[PDB]
């Protein structure tokens, strides 16, 4: 509804609850079935939009391709560039460290393309053996923001 | 200031024809000299400027002795380029001394030139090296235009010659031709006949008529390192601060040239910059190192891919070269022309300072060496005696280009901030 | 939006708060400035009240060069006007539509529990406004851009404030740099005749054109230099070029907004400036030309590099604001204004337009470490270059450094340069790990492209 700056059956569906008011007695049935017959109608207007306009399975593709190590040659080489910095303690700066690294081992694979890389970044913590806080994030498109809670990605982290 | 170019020599007449040529139908322009009417550039440098729009190219056309120089005279650009400016061996000494006697009246066609112009920048010859005729009245002009033009800035598109080794006499005449351009040329940009007879045979079946096709070659190369000139850009719109990144040392002023397209007849930054990294395009023929390197790409360039594609160039390392100069790659970015086509719309176009190029001028110099041994042609023609009875111009010429080999070492060395 | 904090949620839903405003101003000023076709007044119709082988080559040529008008037709299609006015009679007859179905509806909601649907969704009835607002944001965009060829404005602003014309920055920086430096230096270059004289020379001689758009281009002064400093620095020199703006594009381009624009002027400038004696130097070791060649002095060729390594890092630093503003931040730019479709809009792509262009100048305030480093090596570079010029050679024999006997000093001088050079390779870095300038990436990726120190 916001975020603007959709079918109309408003009415259609006020005239069939305008009809369950008339009725006398409550028939837990009927309300059921206009209920259920609105659900249906958002929820597979709402599937439409979001599976075609922003394709669902390119993100997930992303998703398990680097949350859960999809991609091999780049995953292994990043693990080989940056062996002894992520080896080394934490601290404040690792973080670029790390990152330039990622980068480095994402050109370093030569498989690229436009964009791609912009939604994802390394992200250490210190004071709160590097390996040990290493966090992959992701940046989630509004459509999709429902679908990924940071809850969701949270479980992915581990 | 406007560039008035000395063609001299039936080679080096033979590609500014063409250099000239290639600017007309590029530029809007026609054989007759007016501007064609379906004709936002920069034409004052390079084109005269007549009062009915007659924009007549200032050449300096120098002709010896000229037979096929008629040629030139019939074709339809002949009224094109009309300064009315053409003034009547293949020995090194036999071309100086020709020169000598009619160095006043060639002087004087400089002269008018000059006055003619708001202001005169540079010289830039189309000269050719150990050109019989061309090598020897180009090395004695070379002398007086610096004694009497001091300001002004000289460039040599020399055509070193490699044709796999006729004339017997070759390495003498270019052995020469260098002393005088090392010392008397503010730059060169250095070309080689194999180089690009190996081009024509990798692009093209082309062999036997190597002379004629390659001229095309020559010229691509030649319009395309005045682009920046001849269109407005927002930096070195002047010829002096293109030719200063260049050339970081006074003696090591030779320049190797190469284009992103071998055969140009979409493609991003990243991409083409790579291309002039590799050695197929290249068109010149111990640890080894560039000195410093420069690009200029044509077209629509999208611009982003630049960063990308500048730090993309880096990781790649393609060209290794860490000199006493700081070489940086520099970028550079130029339009298209509205007339030509647009297939391969985005082209582009090296000029580097690189020590390889030494070998080429070793080799000459071997050749030399092993000739002034046997003195097999030593010509002692009445003219080359009489001319020079020491034969100590020669010995002159080889100690001054075995310093410039020696000096060119120098520079990869660690320790150049010392004398070279 | 709200009358004091007291907003009608039921009429205004603080939606239409704004957007009734806006419209209010735009048609009162169009209106105001005069009568246009599509709308003059209350001309608009029936808006439902509702509330040679070269000569043939030449030939293809002439058809490649024609190609760019016929795609430039796109261009110069939105201001058709009498097509413009068909859309109306169309445009505000679908209204009806909708207006024709909801009065009688609105019987049947009304008949219906007396409003089947909550009593907010009274905001039907008041919807049409939005049409009235589409049709005058439209409008106006062209009146504003093809009527007023608004973009050549900002490109003629970009060209000669910004400097993007090659031939004029040269020379008008040129003829000035050779007073500056020569002497004059209280003031007397300040004439306004001299400065006024300078400026039409630079305009007549840039050759990329002499245009109605050239008027309005002034040269002018604010701060009042007391004299001229040494190495004449005209470090912060207050030569304001002022750009006149026609009444209605008076509200597009606003006095702060050409504030920031003198800015880029300043900067340039002095790179510009710092560029000049360079080449000049150049040109007097070519003014010597080591003339008496009959003597090669080895301290000669040892200089001969210094010079080059100092111009090395300022022919960098020229490139690396250029690529950043100069082609990276304009096409932004032209995008913005193509998209921009309202008053409000185009007001905030010419503010970006800038307001990165400042931020990738470096210029910005958060920035002024680099800018800083830079003051100090360009003061070396003028000042150090100057004193070589200020000595003359001395007698030929043997190693002869007392050509110019000052040399010596210059030899610190040089490692002073490099000493902040190493700096400046050691401040980028210190500030990229801290924070997020993306901007920087591209400062140290060029500063060190081959090494830890070149
Ligand atoms: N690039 C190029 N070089 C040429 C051409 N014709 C001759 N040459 C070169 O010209 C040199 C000899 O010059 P020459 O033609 O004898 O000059 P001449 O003495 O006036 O005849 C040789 O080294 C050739 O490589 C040509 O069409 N293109």
């Amino acid at each position: 509804e916001n975020q603007n700056v959709l079918k109309n059956q408003e009415d259609t569906f006020a005239a069939e609850l305008h009809r369950l008011k008339q009725q006398p007695l409550f028939s837990l049935v009927d309300f059921e079935q206009v209920v259920d017959r609105i659900r249906s109608t958002v929820a597979e207007h709402l599937w439409k939009l979001m599976v075609e306009e922003s394709d669902l399975l390119g993100q997930l593709k992303i998703i398990k391709d680097f949350y859960l190590l999809g991609r091999g040659e780049l995953f292994q080489a990043f693990i080989d560039t940056a062996q002894h910095m992520l080896k080394t303690p934490p601290t404040a700066v690792t973080e670029h460290d790390v990152n330039v690294a990622f980068q480095q081992s994402a050109h370093k694979v030569l498989l690229d393309d436009d964009n791609l890389l912009p939604l994802l970044h390394l992200t250490i913590e210190y004071h709160g053996s590097g390996w040990a806080a290493l966090g992959l994030s992701y940046k989630v498109q509004w459509p999709l923001h429902i679908l990924f809670t940071p809850a969701v990605l949270e479980k992915y982290n581990v | 200031r406007e560039i008035i170019t000395l063609q001299l020599g039936q080679c080096g007449n033979q590609i500014g024809f063409e250099f000239w040529k290639q600017l007309c139908a590029e530029h809007g322009i026609s054989p007759e000299g007016i501007v064609e009417e379906f004709a936002t550039d920069r034409k004052d440098v390079f084109f005269y400027q007549a009062d009915d729009e007659h924009y007549i190219p200032r050449a300096v056309l120098l002709d010896l002795e000229p037979r096929v120089i008629h040629s030139i005279l019939n074709s339809p650009y002949a009224k094109l380029y009309n300064p009315e400016n053409i003034y009547l061996g293949n020995n090194w000494a036999s071309g100086f001394s020709q020169g000598e006697k009619i160095h006043e009246d060639i002087f004087d066609i400089i002269d008018r030139e000059a006055d003619g112009s708001d202001s005169l920048e540079g010289f830039v010859l189309c000269h050719s090296i150990a050109g019989g005729t061309g090598s020897g009245l180009g090395s004695y002009l070379l002398e007086r235009l610096n004694d009497r033009y001091p300001k002004k800035l000289v460039q040599t598109y020399s055509v070193f010659p490699n044709q796999d080794e006729d004339v017997v006499v070759q390495p003498y005449n270019s052995l020469l031709t260098l002393k005088r351009l090392t010392q008397n040329a503010d730059c060169v940009v250095v070309l080689d006949n194999t180089a690009l007879n190996r081009i024509a045979t990798d692009r093209l079946h082309i062999q036997n008529p190597s002379f004629s096709q390659i001229n095309q070659l020559v010229s691509t190369i030649m319009s395309a390192s005045t682009t920046t000139l001849r269109y407005p850009g927002y930096m070195n719109n002047d010829l002096i601060g293109l030719i200063a990144s260049l050339i970081p040392t006074p003696r090591l002023h030779f320049l190797m040239t190469g284009y992103t397209p071998l055969t140009t007849d979409k493609t991003t930054v990243l991409d083409v910059m790579r291309r002039l990294l590799q050695p197929k395009n290249v068109m010149v023929s111990t640890n080894h190192c560039y000195i410093a390197i420069l690009n200029i790409i044509q077209g629509e360039v999208d611009p982003t891919q630049v960063h990308k594609s500048l730090q993309r160039i880096r990781e790649r390392k393609l060209a290794n070269f860490i000199p006493w100069g700081p070489a940086s790659i520099q970028v550079a970015l130029s339009r298209k022309s509205p007339y030509l086509p647009s297939a391969h719309r985005v082209s582009g176009l090296m000029m580097a300072n690189h020590t390889s190029i030494s070998s080429l001028f070793e080799r000459t110099c071997r050749q030399y060496d092993k000739l002034r041994k046997r003195e097999a042609f030593l010509e002692q023609f009445r003219k080359e005696d009489m001319f020079k009875d020491n034969f100590d111009e020669m010995d002159t010429s080889r100690e001054i280009v075995q310093q410039l080999i020696d000096e060119y070492h120098a520079a990869t060395r660690p320790d150049y901030i010392s004398w070279g | 939006i709200s009358k004091e904090v007291e907003d009608c949620v039921p009429v205004f839903l603080k939606h239409i708060a704004h957007d009734i405003y806006v419209c209010g101003k735009t048609i009162n000023l169009l209106k105001l400035c005069c009568p246009r076709h599509y709308l003059c007044w209350s001309d608009v119709p029936v808006p439902r009240i509702s509330v040679e082988q070269a000569y043939l080559a030449g030939l293809a040529g002439q058809y490649h060069l024609e190609r760019y008008p016929d795609s430039y037709e796109s261009m110069s299609e939105p201001p058709i006007a009498h097509l413009l006015r068909p859309v109306l009679p169309r445009a505000f007859a679908f209204p009806v539509d909708p207006q024709v179905q909801s009065a009688a509806d609105e019987t049947a909601v009304q008949l219906s529990e007396l409003l089947t649907l909550p009593v907010l969704m009274k905001r039907s009835i008041t919807a049409p406004l939005a049409a009235h607002i589409s049709l005058v944001n439209k409008a106006a965009v062209d009146y504003f851009f093809v009527e007023l060829h608004l973009e050549a404005h900002y490109e003629a602003l970009r060209h000669f404030l910004l400097m993007e014309d090659g031939e004029f920055a040269q020379s008008l920086s040129d003829l000035l740099f050779e007073k500056l430096g020569a002497g004059q230096t209280p003031g007397e270059l300040l004439n306004p005749l001299v400065l006024n004289s300078v400026l039409s020379k630079a305009l007549q001689c840039s050759l990329h054109g002499d245009t109605p758009h050239a008027s309005n281009l002034s040269l002018a002064l604010k701060y009042l230099p007391e004299v001229f400093a040494p190495n004449a620095p005209d470090v912060l020199s207050c030569l304001e070029l002022r750009y006149k703006v026609d009444w209605p594009l008076n509200i597009v381009i606003t006095e702060g907004c050409v504030s920031k624009y003198s800015g880029v002027f300043s900067f340039l400038l002095q790179l510009k400036l710092m560029m000049w004696a360079l080449k000049d130097v150049c040109f007097h070791l070519k003014r010597t030309a080591l003339l008496s060649h009959m003597a090669g002095s080895v301290q000669f060729r040892q200089l001969q590099l210094f010079k080059h390594e100092m111009q090395h890092f300022v022919k960098v630093i020229q490139g690396y604001i250029a690529n950043q503003i100069l082609h990276v931040t304009w096409c932004e730019f032209r995008a913005r204004l193509a998209t921009v479709g309202d008053l409000e809009e185009i007001q905030r792509a010419h503010a970006e337009y800038l307001h990165k262009a400042v931020f990738r100048g470096l210029l910005t305030e958060k920035a002024a470490p680099v800018m800083n480093v830079i003051h100090s090596i360009f003061s070396l570079v003028l000042k150090f270059r100057s004193q070589l010029i200020s000595q003359a050679w001395g007698p030929p024999g043997g190693p002869r450094g007392a050509e110019h006997p000052n040399f010596a000093l210059m030899q610190q001088s040089y490692n002073t340069f490099k000493y902040y050079s190493h700096f400046l390779f050691k401040v980028v870095t210190k500030l990229v790990n801290r924070g997020y300038q993306p901007h920087l990436e591209d400062f140290l990726l060029r500063i060190n492209f081959n090494n830890y120190y070149q």
